[PDB]
């Protein structure tokens, strides 16, 4: 159940644990790039939102 | 802790926090203290000698 | 008269002064990006590759 783009959805994540731990490299993307934290290093932090 | 790594030693801090702040921060915005993810504690930070 | 005017000694309390901002400047440029993403090192260790 993926939206339109005119009106994309989003879902919260929170009080859970993992699941950063390089997931992309199943290589089922055709792309994966970060803005911030470097890839490798999302399942070593901690995040508020 | 949830990050802030660092190395200190830990004692029992005096302090209060807001129930929302979680850390605090000194002049040189160095962590001063934070709160212990498990139990709430609040712990000081001081140098290693 | 050096009991009851507090000016009397600005002479000695001025070098005083001076030294104490000096040093409570530096501490603060700490706390400084430079244009860094970050004033800390830990941040920019614990997030980027």
């Amino acid at each position: 159940r993926f939206a339109s783009v005119y009106a994309w959805n989003r879902k919260r994540i929170s009080n859970c644990v993992a699941d950063y731990s390089v997931l992309y490299n199943s290589a089922s993307f055709s792309t994966f790039k970060c803005y911030g934290v470097c890839p490798t290093k999302l399942n070593d932090l901690c995040f508020t939102n | 802790f949830n990050g802030l790594t660092g190395t200190g030693v830990l004692t029992e801090s005096n302090k209060k926090f807001l129930p929302f702040q979680q850390f605090g921060r000194d002049i040189a915005d160095t962590t001063d203290a934070v709160r212990d993810p498990q139990t709430l504690e609040i712990l000081d930070i001081t140098p290693c000698s | 008269s050096l009991s009851s005017t507090p000016s009397a000694l600005g002479k000695l309390q001025d070098v005083v002064n001076q030294n104490a901002q000096a040093l409570n400047t530096l501490v603060k440029q700490l706390s400084s990006n430079f244009g860094a993403i970050s004033s800390v090192l830990n941040d920019i260790l614990s997030r980027l590759c």
